[PDB]
């Protein structure tokens, strides 16, 4: 065999609400200081370092989530005095830092500029969505799925359905949030809204607003699966003509199947 | 031994041909249990035997005249190739695959190693302009079939199954070539993760398993050239659509 290698300490950002970062209310190193969603940007209190024990912190000073229930907002307080449990945290490919202990996991009721983070009950939402990298901006990418075909968007409520691949038809160009939803690179407003969590139920793109049927995960195995729902997007029936994708049972077929290719 | 093998025409072949072509070829080499977030992790010289070391590509041209080359499981390494009653090996060539691979031909080695670098420097151009499609399938095949199988051509082979097998992102670039029936050449990108394989590879193994973040950076590029550096598995995903993870360490 040939045992892998323990990770050094390293400083990545944070994002996961209308492409906000986290970070510590003005840069405060002080003990008790909450947690807010913030316009990323060049500073410390934005700057997250991940060490192997489990903990996240800026300034030094670990980042807890404070009183434990859900309901309970994180800070940043010293590392030592840190109750042990309150400190560490999990970051699963899921775009989710939930609380090992507790179960809780980072939630932003709201998406605005201020909006103080905390811990709450985990239930898939954009909301619940977030993203540890240095490059706190999403990649443009058109979603190839069925017959080399390109999932393109309509109007405001309207469906999505696939449509021949164009590189310049904006309505193809699909901007992946960090909060881990799919927003119109042209309109970052509406998020690829479900109708449902039942098969069949019909897909669209309604506004953003971080609800459990705006978080998409998209499975290594090539389908962008709705987390609430284990349902993931697929071409109903197969016919494209019947314009229309929607939440399936994966199957585990092509016609599930969905390619994010470049700008 | 009778080496497992799937097979791929250009002569009426589609986009979903190809894709599913590949497809097959990733079911074989990649197996055991051992694999990050969904992606397997090719087994490793002690972990893999004889009887399943090699597994072979049996690609026809348009005048069905079909060149076959072996993949090392190990890898999905094109370890050789036979062209009527005809082998060849690179300058490497273990005793392993010599004694092993289309046993019965001719087995006269060539005389350079399979690594990119040594490929481009025999062919005497680099993987930037060596356009790569359905057409240039059917010219590569031909030349290895005939010319006895130059540097040029198994660079084009190279890239247009073991780099797709990996990476989705060529898969599609070629699956959309042989769709509209067009050329076309590797990008920044393209060529970026076709050198990042081995770091990629070890960064998504030191996250782990259901981890996102990378304890480090993959060094990935962008058309203009401008350094593209993904920390993130969802990342790397997103851009690269990896589907086959390179042994480097272990689990811990
Ligand atoms: C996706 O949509 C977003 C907008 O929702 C685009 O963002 C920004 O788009 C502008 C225009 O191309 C980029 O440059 C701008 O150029 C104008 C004209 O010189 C200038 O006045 C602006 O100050 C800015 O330089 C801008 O770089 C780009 N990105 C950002 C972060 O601002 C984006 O380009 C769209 N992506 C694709 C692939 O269409
Ligand atoms: N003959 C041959 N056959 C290949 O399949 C291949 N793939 C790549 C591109 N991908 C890799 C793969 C592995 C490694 C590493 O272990 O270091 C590096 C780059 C480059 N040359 C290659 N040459
Ligand atoms: O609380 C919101 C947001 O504001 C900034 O905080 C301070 C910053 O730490 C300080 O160095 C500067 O002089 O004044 C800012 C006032 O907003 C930070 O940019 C950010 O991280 C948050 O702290």
């Amino acid at each position: 065999g040939e045992t892998c290698a323990i990770p050094a300490p390293f400083t990545r950002r944070i994002v996961g609400r209308d492409g906000l970062c986290v970070d510590v209310r003005n840069g405060y190193d002080t003990d008790g200081t909450p947690i807010q969603l913030w316009p990323c940007g060049t500073q410390r209190n934005q700057q997250w370092t991940f060490y192997n024990d489990k903990t996240i912190r800026s300034m030094g000073k670990c980042m807890t989530a404070n009183g434990l229930n859900s309901g309970s907002y994180i800070m940043i307080t010293d590392c030592s005095t840190a109750a042990e449990d309150a400190t560490k945290w999990e970051v699963l490919i899921d775009g989710s830092i939930i609380n090992p202990s507790s179960g809780l996991v980072m939630t932003a009721p709201s998406g605005a500029s201020r909006t103080t983070l905390l811990l709450e009950n985990n239930i898939h939402a954009a909301s619940q969505g977030w993203t540890v990298s240095n490059d706190v901006q999403p990649i443009a990418t058109l979603i190839v799925g069925y017959n080399e075909m390109c999932l393109q968007a309509n109007g405001e409520n309207n469906n999505v359905w696939m449509e021949d691949c164009d590189v310049t038809s904006v309505q193809q160009q699909w901007a992946l949030f960090d909060d881990r939803t799919i927003r119109v690179n042209n309109s970052r407003g509406l998020c690829v809204t479900s109708n449902g969590y039942v098969s069949k139920d019909l897909i669209v793109i309604r506004k953003c607003q971080g609800l459990a049927t705006q978080r998409w995960f998209f499975n290594s195995d090539g389908s962008v699966v709705n987390l609430k729902s284990t349902r993931v997007m697929d071409v109903k029936e197969s016919d494209v003509s019947l314009q229309e994708v929607i939440i399936f049972p994966a199957t585990g077929n092509p016609n599930q199947q969905w390619r994010t290719q470049v700008p | 031994i009778d080496y497992p093998s799937v097979s791929f025409n250009l002569a009426g072949a589609k986009s979903t041909t190809y894709r599913d072509f590949l497809k097959n070829l990733r079911d074989r080499v990649a197996t055991g249990t051992y694999e990050v977030n969904g992606l397997p992790v090719l087994r490793r010289e002690s972990e893999v035997q004889v009887k399943n070391r090699f597994v072979l590509v049996r690609l026809t041209n348009y005048n069905g005249d079909t060149v076959t080359s072996a993949v090392d499981v190990t890898n999905l390494y094109l370890v050789a190739f036979s062209a009527n009653g005809n082998s060849y090996f690179f300058k490497d060539a273990t005793e392993l695959q010599k004694s092993n691979l289309f046993l019965g031909t001719t087995q006269h080695t060539l005389s350079f190693t399979g690594n990119y670098d040594n490929l481009e420097t025999a062919a005497g151009t680099r993987r930037e302009s060596i356009e790569l499609g359905p057409n240039p399938l059917d010219g590569a095949i031909t030349s290895l079939w005939y010319d006895g199988g130059v540097a040029r051509s198994l660079l084009v082979l190279i890239q247009m199954v073991p780099e797709a097998a990996r990476f989705r992102y060529i898969e599609q670039e070629v699956r959309r070539s042989l769709q509209q029936l067009t050329s076309f050449t590797p990008n920044a990108l393209m060529l970026s993760m076709e050198n990042n394989w081995s770091s990629m590879s070890l960064e998504v193994q030191l996250s782990g398993d259901n981890v996102s973040p990378f304890s480090g950076t993959v060094q990935l590029q962008n058309y203009d050239h401008t350094p593209r550096l993904v920390d993130n598995f969802e990342e790397l995903y997103k851009i690269t659509g990896i589907a086959i993870l390179l042994f480097r360490c272990v689990a811990t």
